[PDB]
RNA sequence: CGAAGGUGUGCUGUGAGGCAUGCUGGAGGUAUCAGAAGUGCGAAUGCUGACAUAAGUAACGAUAAAGCGGGUGAAAAGCCCGCUCGCCGGAAGACCAAGGGUUCCUGUCCAACGUUAAUCGGGGCAGGGUGAGUCGACCCCUAAGGCGAGGCCGAAAGGCGU
RNA sequence: CCCGGCGAGGGGAGUGAAAAAGAACCUGAAACCGUGUACGUACAAGCAGUGGGAGCACGCUUAGGCGUGUGACUGCGUACC
């Protein structure tokens, strides 16, 4: 099964209107060292919720 | 499945090489016209 | 004053790399760090280093201030296609195309 | 032969040192001439650590095109054309304003 | 003191058209009256090159299978080291002929090639490596068959045979 | 000189009459793909134009007008060889 008219321009851009990405709302302060990280992950340095876990 | 080219240099040599060519009336004119039209390479022997 | 940087033949499709493209338009230049670092995708990374290095040259070349920056322009171009050859059932040969993109950015203080 | 020899002194008829002196330093096959302190270009000299060579902006010749130049005559002060004929047995330049021997 | 060519604007004729001028370009153009044609394209499942659609869709090549610690590195599920797990074993182990011709070993690089990443490679670049009286070839002997001094035969070319 | 992996790629400085003449290098058309501005568009049925025609934005103005872009609503209308 196969087209019988080409699509246009238009048509392309009203079936990608549903693929825009979403932006993380906000980041998360580290109550001892100050640095940024995802809600519910530890840091770059290796603290979570002011305690440091890994070396 | 088995194909048609099967190698073989003594097989080569004896069905297409210089001297089999040079044996025959008919293998000089295809000599003589290989010369003529400037190929590079005459036959089949290196 | 506008400060400009480009990265050119970057393997990648256009259509790639707008989605990462279209999540900093018009944004503070920390803002839009902190945006491209947590998302996971590999246009990212090209857009965060062409981002870093407007950035330096607006410091070192016209003598701006970073804290008031901002991403006044971004797009994305299509450039030159590769050609190759994919074999396929039953003696047929297909055509397969490798595409790239040309990226630019423009940082100013106004 | 050639109108034109190493160790001459010539002057300049066209382009952007028209008007100037020098002395020609040697001459190639193409029909081109090196003269001393006439038609100077800046290179941008890359460094090579072998020869004990660093770089920089350099000033040196560039050479010309040989029928932009002339043989300068002193007693006249002028610009001048070459002429050829035989002397004793031998072949001489003669300048064509005085008809006099270079 | 800006030619052809490119791109806009204003005017003008019944039409095919014509005239003037702004920007781009950087060295050629050609009145009038006559003369000659490879003289005007939307179609021929026309010919060559470039670029779209379907679509960021199908697929990534045997259902023998992986886990963790350390190393290097800009970056490690896939590279190096260690321990455990699984698969073949008249083969999916070892040695050759035929065929190929540097793919072999060491250093260094990651653009293109590898259906993903690659610090890795049968990839790029440079240097090294094949040692015979006894192994093979060459050499001595012939099979099927081939060529063939004189010879027999056939318009020419040639056929068969000692 | 500077960002970057002692990368690919770029931004300054310098050469030159000219660097959107920078080696993927004279001129640089069209199909095709983007960024910015003005207007229209989420109760509306078909070869997508043509005749009529509000509203909005913008340039002159001799303040009387006019020009250019968009086009709600309405009559007629089934491509080319």
């Amino acid at each position: 099964a196969v087209q019988q008219n080409k699509p246009t321009r238009s048509k392309r851009g009203m079936r990608r209107s549903h693929d825009a990405l979403t932006a993380v709302t906000s980041l998360s302060v580290d109550k001892t060292s100050g640095e940024k990280h995802l809600r519910h992950h530890i840091t770059a340095d290796g603290y979570y919720r002011g305690r440091k876990v890994i070396a | 499945m088995k194909r048609t080219f099967q190698p073989s240099v003594l097989k080569r040599n004896r069905s297409h090489g210089f001297r089999a060519r040079m044996a025959t009336k008919n293998g000089r004119q295809v000599l003589a016209r290989r010369r003529a039209k400037g190929r590079a390479r005459l036959t089949v022997s290196k | 004053m506008e400060t400009i940087a480009k990265h050119r033949h970057a393997r990648s499709s256009a259509q790639k790399v707008r989605l990462v493209a279209d999540l900093i338009r018009g944004k503070k230049v920390s803002q839009a760090l902190d945006i491209l670092t947590y998302t996971n995708k590999k246009a990212a990374v090209l857009v965060k280093k062409v981002l870093e290095s407007a950035i330096a040259n607006a410091e070192h070349n016209d003598g701006a201030d970073i804290d008031d920056l901002k991403v006044t322009k971004i797009f994305v171009d299509e450039g030159p296609s590769m050609k190759r050859i994919m074999p396929r059932a039953k003696g047929r040969a297909d055509r397969i195309l490798k595409r790239t993109s040309h990226i630019t950015v423009v940082v100013s203080d106004r | 032969a050639a109108k034109i020899r190493r160790d001459d002194e010539v002057i300049v008829l066209t382009g952007k040192d028209k008007g100037k002196r020098g002395k020609v330093k040697n001459v190639l096959s193409s029909g081109k001439v090196i003269v001393e302190g006439i038609n100077l270009v800046k290179k941008h000299q890359k460094p090579v650590p072998a020869l004990n060579q660093p770089g920089g902006i350099v000033e040196k010749e560039a050479a010309i095109q040989v029928s932009n130049v002339a043989i300068f005559n002193a007693a006249t002060g002028k610009a001048d054309r070459v002429g050829f004929r035989f002397e004793d047995g031998k072949k001489v330049r003669f300048f064509k304003s005085n008809s006099e021997t270079i």
